[PDB]
């Protein structure tokens, strides 16, 4: 079975430059070598058939080269749109195999998050429970820390944290924390607050709210 | 004498049908090229003229069942195209 | 049009079986193959197997554990894959895809995301997210909505039916109790809101349900 190496498994540049993908096989494999691309949460979407062979509807700077063993697919000038994850995939001898994918990532100018704290709505109210959702938008680098703070005093139980990959519309990244208590514990405090400690500034960007 | 016409349409129904039972039968067979429609058509051209390059072949026991069904009806059939072509040829000489 | 459609979602008991489906459109051919392809969560691609069905024969990946059955029907022009006495390691994306038998996927179905768990199918509950009354406005006003405690994954959130795509974030889901949750954001010119109606839709497939919720100032 023919098995296909896509290395390096992540692929790091910045914008505008060309990034090439490299699939090796095992064996020769003539050009029978048909190039995918997966963006977060999408279904496979064919770039190249035939190693070379352009698709009608994929933009021009997709361009695929090579025979035997050594493939490559290129990106003239990358773009945010373009952030995702390639496959290969070989017809030359059954079975058909996939290569193990290589993720794009893009390296763009820093940015700061930002951010907006929401109180429990009505509807949650009525039911027994209060989720205070605080939303980090469009940040980048990746690193990033929360920081939630009830009457001054920081709390730490009831916090669920969640992570965007890198945005394909314009390469950031965002993170959601929710912090999820029971009513009466909600009723029994006054300032909510959630802090955003990014590489972006050194005093942390802080929203909050007064339940009175 | 049209019936070079009926050969010809015997031996491209033999194509055919050699190239779509070639792929059903290599396929689920480790290694097996002949998996593709387009170059299982070309694989039935090189073995109804005999040629036989080699750059590819049938791996299982029904791929070569119907190889051999497209010797002998393709072999055949297409023996009668190049002789109906070479009385032809023969026809202009006499012409001279 | 989509050319191969599939269910959004099957939850199975540890044990049980499912047969997922893959309705074909578009133009068919006798040189047809369907493909399946399983997608666990984080990771690639892994072909399963391939069905004619112009002739209905099936063949398998013979490095993974034979898990399949493939049927076709003409009629209907659907493809069926039969999940038999299922795991945990089965919970993934599943694919369907058609090849013309030239060796490459040219169209993709969306993929059914099969759940194998004992716990029960449960739809969510969808709250809106709008600012607070001492929140200052910018240039731009990002509201949300939350959906929470739901069974199995996934769901799918659109902000106005789809009409308002950019400036979207919907965070990945965060299980909890046998019960995942997760919120969605959408920025709009602050200008715009509430004089232009804001919507979220929430589809659950798991359970069938779909739900709108307007995202209105205060209450
Ligand atoms: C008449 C021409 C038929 C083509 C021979 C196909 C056997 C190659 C094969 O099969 O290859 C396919 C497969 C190997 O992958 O073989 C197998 O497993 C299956 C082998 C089945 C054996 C059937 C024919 C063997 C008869 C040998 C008699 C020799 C005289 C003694
Ligand atoms: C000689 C005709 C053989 C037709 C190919 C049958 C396919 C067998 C699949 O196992
Ligand atoms: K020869
Ligand atoms: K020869
Ligand atoms: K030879
Ligand atoms: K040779
Ligand atoms: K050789
Ligand atoms: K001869």
């Amino acid at each position: 079975d023919i098995l296909l190496t896509q290395s390096p498994a992540i692929l790091s540049v910045s914008p505008g430059e060309r990034v090439s993908f490299s699939c090796r096989a095992s064996q020769s494999i003539g050009t029978d070598i048909h190039w995918y691309q997966q963006r977060t949460n999408g279904s496979p979407r064919l770039l190249i058939k035939y190693a070379s062979e352009s698709i009608s509807g994929i933009p021009s700077r997709f361009s695929g080269s090579g025979s035997g063993t050594d493939f490559t697919l290129s990106i003239n000038s990358v773009e945010s749109e373009d952030i995702a994850n390639y496959y290969c995939q070989q017809s030359n001898r059954w079975p058909f195999t996939f290569g193990s994918g290589t993720k794009l990532e893009i390296k763009r100018a820093d940015a700061a998050p930002t951010v907006s704290i929401f109180p429990p709505s009505s509807e949650q109210l009525t039911s027994g429970g209060a989720s205070v959702v605080c939303f980090l938008n469009n940040f980048y680098p990746k690193d990033i820390n929360v920081k939630w703070k009830i009457d001054g005093s920081e709390r730490q139980n009831g916090v669920l944290n969640s992570w965007t990959d890198q945005d394909s519309k314009d390469s950031t990244y965002s993170m959601s924390s929710t912090l999820t208590l029971t009513k009466d514990e909600y009723e029994r405090h006054n300032s909510y607050t959630c802090e955003a400690t990014h590489k972006t500034s050194t005093s942390p960007i802080v929203k909050s709210f007064n339940r009175n | 004498w049209r019936c070079a016409g009926a050969a010809t349409v015997l031996l491209v129904i033999v194509l055919l049908a050699g190239s779509y039972l070639a792929v059903l039968a290599e396929r689920g067979a480790p290694g097996a090229q002949l998996i593709t429609y387009p170059r299982a058509l070309w694989w039935s051209v090189e073995t109804a003229t005999a040629v036989g390059y080699g750059d590819l072949y049938p791996v299982t026991l029904w791929g070569r069942c119907v190889a051999v069904v497209v010797m002998v009806a393709g072999i055949t059939s297409f023996g009668l195209v190049t002789a109906a072509l070479a009385t032809w040829f023969v026809g202009q000489c006499q012409q001279q | 049009q989509v050319q191969l459609q599939q269910p959004g979602a099957e939850l199975v008991k540890p044990g049980a079986s499912v047969k997922l489906s893959c309705k074909a459109s578009g133009y068919t051919f006798t040189s047809d193959w369907i493909h399946w392809v399983k997608q666990r969560p984080g990771h690639g691609l892994e072909w399963i197997g391939e069905i004619i069905p112009s002739y209905g024969r099936a063949n398998y990946n013979e490095k993974i554990q034979k898990k399949a059955t493939l049927t076709a029907d003409k009629s209907s022009s659907t493809a069926f894959m039969q999940l038999s006495s299922l795991t945990s390691e089965d919970s993934a994306v599943y694919y369907c895809a058609r090849e013309r038998g030239d060796g490459y996927f040219a169209v993709w179905g969306a993929g059914t995301t099969v759940t194998v768990s004992s716990a029960k199918t449960t739809p969510p509950s969808v709250y809106p997210l709008a600012p607070g009354s001492a929140a200052q406005t910018n240039s731009m006003v990002t509201l949300g909505c939350l959906v929470k405690g739901y069974f199995p994954e996934p769901v799918t959130v659109t902000w106005n039916s789809g009409s308002l795509s950019s400036g979207v974030h919907t965070f990945p889901a965060v299980l909890q109790s046998d019960l995942y949750t997760l919120s969605s954001s959408v920025t709009v010119p602050s200008s715009s809101w509430p004089s232009e109606t804001v919507t979220c839709n929430v589809a659950h497939p798991a359970s069938s349900t779909k739900v709108d919720k307007k995202i209105v100032p205060r209450d």
